[PDB]
């Protein structure tokens, strides 16, 4: 998310990436485990 | 400083309930007494061993036996959550209104760690409610000081 | 316990009153960090 | 003297005004629903 994002707004995304894939790729994933404010770039409540 | 005294302590702590009675028919001292004061009804009331409690009282043990520092096996029983053997020393004539070397009471001590049935016994049994400790503290100050207002209620 | 958390005795009022740690504050087990939700599949999650 | 101080004075007042302080963020967490900003908090840093 861009600069100053919440855990709460990233929270919203990384439901919408979890639904999706729970959902569109019923058949293929098995589980999604979802992680925010931890990113390879760096971390932070604007990271997941 | 008889050694069967100081078996029946010691077996009387453990819980050895036929240990107890066959050194009560060997002739042991029911009112032998720790280093620090402590009888088997002490050790009994304090480990919870309610039968211990009910053997020493039918062979003649001073329920109002009190330690170095005051405390009785009333206090002991009151203070832990053991409920049957509150009601089983204040059956056989045990002081409900006790005070320690602090002032403390069964009352109090029950109060502490909110002991509701044990508290409602005492008071049937005639604990004083407005008894106060060295510092001036009653049961119903106690139980303020920790938040527990259905305690207060009762003390109320 | 929150119970004996609560009642450390701040100050004693002139009139006599006490402030204890819970007239002033609220007490509960929480985690050393908030800077991280983890979820498997939306509900809360932990991990090794 | 002039001015009724002593070395203890002088180095009391260095570790007070050339100090580095964490003062922790705006929306920080555990943040409240709705939260729109999350910033970091800089008060003094050390002098240059």
């Amino acid at each position: 998310l861009p600069a100053g994002a919440t855990q709460e707004r990233t929270q919203k995304v990384l439901n919408e990436v979890t639904h999706y894939y729970l959902t569109k790729e019923k058949n293929n994933v098995e589980s999604v485990f979802a992680v925010n404010g931890f990113g390879f770039a760096g971390r932070g409540q604007n990271t997941g | 400083g008889s050694d069967l005294g100081k078996k029946l302590l010691e077996a009387a702590r453990a819980g050895r309930d036929d240990e107890v009675r066959i050194l009560m028919a060997n002739g042991a001292d029911v009112n032998a007494a720790d280093v620090v004061g402590w009888t088997p009804l002490h050790l009994a009331a304090y480990w919870g061993h309610l039968e211990i409690v009910e053997v020493l009282l039918k062979n003649g043990a001073d329920v109002n036996a009190y330690d170095t520092l005051g405390s009785t096996p009333l206090h002991l029983a009151a203070h832990f959550g053991h409920l049957e053997i509150v009601e089983v020393l204040l059956k056989n004539g045990a002081d409900v209104n006790a005070k320690d070397d602090n002032g403390i009471t069964p009352l109090h001590l029950a109060a502490n760690r909110g002991h509701l049935e044990i508290v409602e016994v005492l008071l049937k049994y005639g604990a004083d409610v407005n008894a106060q400790d060295k510092f001036g503290k009653t049961a119903f100050d106690i139980s303020i000081n920790n938040g527990n207002e259905d305690l207060a209620e009762i003390l109320q | 316990s929150t119970e004996e958390f609560g009642k450390i005795l701040l100050k004693v009022n002139q009139d006599g009153s006490r402030v204890l740690l819970r007239d002033v504050a609220k007490i509960e087990l929480g985690g050393e960090n908030y800077d991280i939700i983890a979820e498997f599949n939306g509900q809360p999650a932990s991990g090794l | 003297n002039k001015f009724q101080l002593t070395p203890v004075d002088v180095i009391t007042a260095i570790k007070a005004q050339n100090a580095q302080v964490a003062a922790g963020q705006l929306g920080g967490t555990p943040p409240v629903k709705g939260q729109q900003l999350n910033a970091s908090i800089i008060a003094q840093t050390r002098l240059t």
